[PDB]
RNA sequence: GGAGCUGUCAACCGAGCGUGGAUCCGAGGAUUUCCGAAUGGGGAAACCCAGCACGAGUGAUGUCGUGCUACCCGCAUCUGAAUAUAUAGGGUGCGGGAGGGAACGCGGGGAAGUGAAACAUCUCAGUACCCGUAGGAGGAGAAAACAAUUGUGAUUCCGCAAGUAGUGGCGAGCGAACGCGGAACAGGCUAAACCGCACGCAUGGGUAACCGGGUAGGGGUUGUGUGUGCGGGGUUGUGGG
RNA sequence: UAGACGGUGAGAGCCCGGUACGCGAAAACCCGGCACCUGCCUAGUAUCAAUUCCCGAGUAGCAGCGGGCCCGUGGAAUCCGCUGUGAAUCCGCCGGGACCACCCGGUAAGCCUAAAUACUCCUCGAUGACCGAUAGCGGAUUAGUACCGUGAGGGAAUGGU
RNA sequence: GCGGAGUGAUCUACCCAUGGCCAGGGUGAAGCGCGGGUAAGACCGCGUGGAGGCCCGAACCCACUUAGGUUGAAGACUGAGGGGAUGAGCUGUGGGUAGGGGUGAAAGGCCAAUCAAACUCCGUGAUAGCUGGUUCUCCCCGAAAUGCAUUUAGGUGCAGC
RNA sequence: CCGUACCCGUGUGUGGGCGCCCGUGACGAAUCAGCGGUACUAACCACCCAAAACCGGAUCGAUCACUCCCCUUCGGGGGUG
RNA sequence: UACUAAAAACACAGGUCCGUGCGAAGUCGCAAGACGAUGUAUACGGACUGACGCCUGCCCGGUGCUGGAAGGUUAAGAGG
RNA sequence: UCGGUACGGUUUGUGUAGGAUAGGUGGGAGACUGUGAAACCUCGACGCCAGUUGGGGCGGAGUCGUUGUUGAAAUACCACUCUGAUCGUAUUGGGCAUCUAACCUCGAACCCUGAAUCGGGUUUAGGGACAGUGCCUGGCGGGUAGUUUAACUGGGGCGGU
RNA sequence: GGAGCUUGACUGCGAGACUUACAAGUCAAGCAGGGACGAAAGUCGGGAUUAGUGAUCCGGCACCCCCGAGUGGAAGGGGUG
């Protein structure tokens, strides 16, 4: 699943390349950091 | 826990534990309840939710 | 309505009323202590003891009469901590529920004795019982339905299908629907799409390609998306928007 | 239109209350009757290639364990639960008893929806090849009484000048 | 007897909180001082002391023998002798623990006069191959107690009669 | 009830004392120049805590090739190294 | 052992053994939560024994319980 | 790290055929002149100065089919070599880890609780991907639960049938 | 007792009777197929006879256009052994 970063991280990468999260490592780590989104209407606001 | 999920309205499930000789006695199936900490938004106080796992992944999502 | 009446066991003494309409009968109102969900707090239910506010009373407290004061959830409003955001909570003001009733309903839990000539699967039985929850009925209900070629066309209910097919330590037993005959017969609203306003993040820090729509100007202008809030739109299987 | 029934000193259509039938009402509740208030549409319905989007998501599916169904997991579909994994939007999914191909039926993961159905605490009306005081309600008689038990509970008897 | 739901710690078992009570004598521990003994202290003799799950023995608590009671005065008692009696004592009040559970200095004892699972209402009119009972008359006919099988031998199915 | 009391509160009058109040007294707070206790801390260290790759000092079996000799039943036993 | 048994039974103080390192182990509930204990290995739980004196001989095979990786077997899962 | 599997590459055994000992090979009988240079000490997964395949470089113009006297050997062009060592783009079971951000804390402080050793929130310290818990699961389990534990018979039992 | 050659240690059957509580058991002339032995007649559907075995339900292994849950299949069932 691709998603929409805010800061460059050694797993996720840039903002908008190809996201390969580990299934929980996002909402327990990333989404508290305010650096990642579970994509709902984000594949075009990313643009 | 053996609990019941909050948002999902999920709850236990009864039935039977049928051993080989078919002696069926009552065991209960439980939802997979974890005590997550659910901020309203970034900055809330994340109280506590005995919520299932089918409502950690998708459905309600905070942590 | 019309001549008595003063409920009765239980008929005794009183002392009264009634033809100006009594007792009596119907409907509506007022009063409706105390307990009881009982709810100001407490309590061996039917009692103990209060707060505030009116309103009496005494020379003055004590006393008395009336009203509210429980809790919870929902909402409106100020509020908002540790900590700033901000919630958690915290006052305020209206709205609600609570508890019962013989059964009938739906959802969940759910025995045992018994039968099986023992017994464990199975039965008994989804029974008794237990919990949740409403109703004048409930539930179900409008095809992701059966049917198998002629198909029917929501659900529910009654008679058959049928003790049938089946299913059963194929034991004791359990047992449909297809389908017909009938009671009755009712279908609808939504979300999703998109179009429209609004807030808040992104976007423009504007040249934005868009200003009800067509050409030429035209202020250079907020064109353009997002997290929702609301208004239309849409409701279908001969597929439909 | 009255010979229902019951009473009166016996067995009453004609003595009485009544019945048959007819009147019957303020107010209440309720049936319902008309006007007011509110609720729409200021055509895209048609036909059109089909350029595109949508048609209910941790849901359906699949695997694990159970429930339920005539179906005792058997080979079982359909449906329901809990756990993993986990979809599409019509050239999609679903069903047609494993499953597969063709052929049919329908479009689940929103909700709502009267009737016929059962029910009896309650009031009215009625009846009985129902009982008639050891019966019939436990209860005709102060009845859930007296008494019994700490309590939950049990629980009578008792009619006739 | 089995299950569901309750009711019971007013008796009894244990515990918790707070109170009460135990005549009368006797024995004389630790300790302290004295005469000391002993380089010292151990020990003796003194006085004082007042200790004990100490002694005897009233209340109070139990209940050992025995006679009496035995359709008792009493559903567990009475008379005489008994054990305990400052304690692991008795007792009061109030409270707590509950049925496959409580509590138990343990006996399977007590849990409201019947506890190897209380009591009550319900399933329920449980169920028994076992026992008892089954009510009026006559007329005709009229057996069997054997075979086989059996978780069967006091039942039953079939046959025989 | 009699006699004599005690307690909790209330009303009216009287004495003086106190003190709010103008009137005296106990003191005591402000920013500014000086300086201190060193409390406190952008570096580091006195002491000592503790542990690192990496060189490693004793531990040994139920570990793998050595076989240095044992009986074998195709299988094992001592001991540095 | 109310209500036929008061005893050689039960308890005991003493002795070991086993467990428990601390929201203990054990126990009551499903859980929270309790007691254990506002205790803490000289403490708490369990089992046997039963003041004191002399002592408590032999056996690790059976079964517990205790610590041990050559392994074999090994069920849902992975897998194909 | 053990080690994996798809793979984008340098590309593997002194057994016979010996300049020459390349799982199979092969659109072809060099990828035209168009290759990692037969010059030196050459010493590597083979190490056997022999190597068709060869490690640090060559008289900056030639290991050639068709100078093969061998399976046609000139296959770093078709098999982009089995591709042994793997050279790194992925996946990714285990082995061991360090970390914190889920989660767990009767460890700490504060806040509405000051009416509080329950709660809840915040920072804090510690664990920490563990336990716990859910679904699946092997074992074990008189700890509880339902039940079985036959008959014959010269009473029953023991014996036997 | 021996010697030869062989598989009838058969497929479809069966009038009839023995016995039988029922279930089960036993014999069976003869009929046809296709065989053995015999020159033929004939005998052979196990052993001189009577024991050497177990019902049912349920699974298994093969042959058969028997059925096949919309139809073609199929799984599953079914008959035979």
């Amino acid at each position: 699943m691709k998603l929409i970063l805010t800061a460059d991280v050694d797993h996720l990468g840039s903002i908008g390349d190809t996201v390969e999260v580990k299934d929980g490592y996002g909402r327990n780590f990333l989404l508290p950091r305010g650096l990642a989104i579970v994509a709902s209407r984000g594949a075009q606001k990313q643009a | 826990m053996a609990a019941v999920c909050d948002i999902c309205g999920k709850g236990p499930g009864f039935g039977k534990s049928v051993s080989h000789s078919h002696r069926r006695t009552s065991r209960r199936w439980d939802p997979n309840i974890q005590t997550v900490h659910a901020v309203t938004r970034p900055g809330g106080n994340k109280k506590r939710l005995n919520v299932c796992t089918s409502c950690i992944k998708a459905g309600k999502i905070t942590r």
